[PDB]
C-alpha cells in the first residue's frame, strides 16, 4: 500500500534555560529557577564570580 | 590530605571564604564554602516537558 | 555646607596587555563600594565591544558537517570563533577574509591583513589542516554590539552566538587613600581583566558615561492591508519584478494605479511581462487602474 | 487514489515553499521552525460540496 | 548602541510625607545598580 | 560560471542559450537559489572589485 517513504533528520542545539533539571553524583539534585546575570552573582575578593 | 591540597592551594583549610553579594557590595555575613562541583544536566529538559 | 571632592583617575597599572588597575584620587568614605558595584555593574554587562556574528566557510552548508581535510568539525571551529578578539576602527560592521593552504595551524595571523581591524591576538588557532592539499576559504563577519546575544536570536549560511563584552572580569579594592589633607579619604581601585580590545580609561569613562546618562534627573482603519505590501509578496519574474522597482512601483498600492497604457511606454516592459503582472494580480483579486484615492494616509 | 509528495502544494505561497525542492522535500542545511513544511504531501480527497 | 532610557512616570503618595515614585523601563541589572547607588548616597550624604 | 556571483548574473534565456543547460536543470538552478534567498538575473552592478 506504500508508494514512498521519506525520513528527514534534523538537528537542534538547545542551551541551559530556567526549568530545566541538574544534578550531581551525591543524590543533590534539582531545577533550574532564575537565570541571574553576571553582575548580579555573588563573587570572590579578587572579582570572579560563582 | 584535602587541607594540604588546600595548602599548596593557599587555604582556608575549612573550605570557606568571604564572598560579596553582587547587588549590593556589602559581604555577607558569614564566610561560605566554595569550591568547583561536578554537576550533571539530566534528560529532563522543560522543552519536551511543556 | 562642605563642598565634596570629585573623584579624577589617576593611576593606571598594567600588569599586562589584558589586565589593568585603574585608581581614583579622591573620594569620601563610604563611597568607594558605592562607585565600585555601580561602575562593576556597567562593565560586567554594558560594554560594548566586536564579535563574530556570522561565518561562511566553503563547502559546509550546515555546522554541523564536517570537511575534508580539516581535524576539528565546524561546530568546534564556529566555538573557535567566537574566541576572535578583533579591535575595529571605526565601523559597526566588517568582513573579514581567510584563505589558508598547507599543513598546521590555521590561526588568526592567516586572516588577510584589513586596514581598520586590529588582531589582538594573532596566535589564535581557527584550524588545523592535516594534508597538504587541504585548504580553507571562509569569510567571517565582524559585528559591534552589546551584552550577550546568541544565535538563536534570530541561506547556507552559518550563525555564531555573540558575545559583545569586552570585559571578562572585574574586581574593586575600596583602601584608604594619603594625603594630609581631610585623612578621611579613600581610593577606588579597579582591577581589570578586559580581552584587550578596549583600553582601561575609555572603559571607565564610557562605564560613568552610561551611568550619568542613566541618571537624567527625574521628572514628573479602512482600505486594504494587501496595498502596502512590497512587490515581492506577488511573486513575479525577476525581470518584472526589476522593472517595476526601477519604475518606482515597490508596492502593490503603487502597482494597482498604473494603468496598462502607462505601463507599455516604459522601457522595459513588453506584453509578456504585462500578461504576467494582469494574471497575478487577477488571481488575488486585484487588477490595473486601481482606484484607491488617497495614497497615502501617513 | 495514490497520495503524491510534490512540491505543488493548494493555497501555499513561495515562502513556504521557499526551502523545499522539486521533489518536495527540504532541502539539506535550511533553518526550519514550527509551522515549516519538511516534505510536501498531497492526499486525495473525499470531496464534499462547498 | 543607544540604551533604553526612562519613559512614563509614578508616583504614589502613601501619605503627605511618604511617596513612591517608579521608573518603567530599565535595562537588566540597572535595577540593583541604582537602587543601591541611590540607596547608599540617601542613607549617608 | 565557477562561483554563485557569476549564476545570479545569467538570466534563464541567456542560460537556455548555452550548449549544455536544460530547463529541467534550469528549473534546479531556480529551486536551489530560491532556497538561499537568491534568484537569477540579479544586478550587483560592479562585478568585480
Amino acid at each position: 500500500g506504500v508508494l514512498k517513504i521519506v525520513k528527514v533528520y534534523l538537528a537542534v542545539k538547545r542551551r541551559i534555560q530556567p526549568g530545566d533539571k541538574m544534578a550531581g553524583r551525591h543524590g543533590n539534585k534539582g531545577v533550574i529557577s532564575k537565570i541571574n546575570p553576571i553582575e548580579d552573582m555573588p563573587y570572590d575578593e579578587n572579582g570572579t564570580p560563582v | 590530605e584535602i587541607k594540604e591540597l588546600l595548602k599548596l592551594g593557599d587555604l582556608p583549610t575549612s573550605g570557606q571564604i568571604r564572598l560579596y553579594d553582587g547587588r549590593t557590595g556589602e559581604q555577607f555575613e558569614r564566610p561560605v564554602t566554595v569550591g568547583y562541583m561536578y554537576m550533571l544536566k539530566l534528560n529532563h529538559l522543560v522543552d519536551d516537558k511543556m | 555646607v562642605t563642598e565634596f571632592l570629585k573623584p579624577r583617575l589617576v593611576d593606571i597599572e598594567q600588569v599586562s596587555s589584558t589586565h589593568a588597575k585603574v585608581t581614583l584620587e579622591p573620594l569620601e568614605r563610604g563611597f568607594g563600594h558605592t562607585l565600585g558595584n555601580a561602575l562593576r555593574r556597567i562593565l560586567l554587562s554594558s560594554m560594548p565591544g566586536c564579535a563574530v556574528t556570522e561565518v561562511e566557510i566553503d563547502g559546509v552548508l550546515h555546522e554541523y558537517s564536517t570537511k575534508e581535510g580539516v581535524q576539528e568539525d565546524i561546530l568546534e571551529i564556529l566555538l573557535n570563533l567566537k574566541g576572535l578578539a578583533v579591535r575595529v576602527q571605526g565601523k559597526d560592521e566588517v568582513i573579514l577574509t581567510l584563505n589558508k593552504s598547507g599543513i598546521g595551524p590555521v590561526t588568526a595571523a592567516d586572516i588577510t591583513h584589513d586596514g581598520d581591524v586590529e588582531i589582538v591576538k594573532p596566535q589564535h588557532v581557527i584550524c588545523h589542516l592535516t594534508d597538504e592539499n587541504a585548504s580553507i576559504s571562509m569569510r567571517i563577519k565582524v559585528q559591534r554590539g552589546r551584552g550577550y546575544v546568541p544565535a538563536s536570536t534570530r541561506i547556507g549560511r552559518l550563525l555564531v552566538d555573540a558575545c559583545y563584552s569586552p570585559v571578562e572580569r572585574i574586581a574593586y579594592n575600596v583602601e584608604a587613600a594619603r594625603v594630609e589633607q581631610r585623612t578621611d579619604l579613600d581610593k577606588l581601585v579597579i582591577e581589570m581583566e578586559t580581552n584587550g580590545t578596549i583600553d582601561p580609561e575609555e572603559a571607565i569613562r564610557r562605564a560613568a558615561t552610561i551611568l550619568a546618562e542613566q541618571l537624567e534627573a527625574f521628572v514628573d482603519p479602512e482600505f486594504d492591508p494587501i496595498l502596502l505590501r512590497p512587490v515581492d509578496d506577488l511573486e513575479l519574474t525577476v525581470r518584472s519584478a526589476n522593472c517595476l522597482k526601477a519604475e518606482a512601483i515597490h508596492y502593490i498600492g503603487d502597482l494597482v494605479q498604473r494603468t496598462e497604457v502607462e505601463l507599455l511606454k516604459t522601457p522595459n516592459l513588453g506584453k509578456k511581462s504585462l500578461t504576467e503582472i494582469k494574471d497575478v494580480l487577477a488571481s488575488r483579486g486585484l487588477s490595473l487602474g486601481m482606484r484607491l484615492e488617497n495614497w497615502p494616509p501617513a | 487514489g495514490p497520495e503524491e509528495i510534490t512540491a505543488d502544494i493548494p493555497n501555499v505561497g513561495e515562502a513556504a515553499l521557499s526551502k523545499l525542492d522539486e521533489s518536495g522535500i527540504v532541502y539539506i542545511g535550511a533553518e526550519v521552525t514550527g509551522g515549516d513544511i519538511l516534505v510536501g504531501k498531497v492526499t486525495p480527497k473525499g470531496e464534499t460540496q462547498l
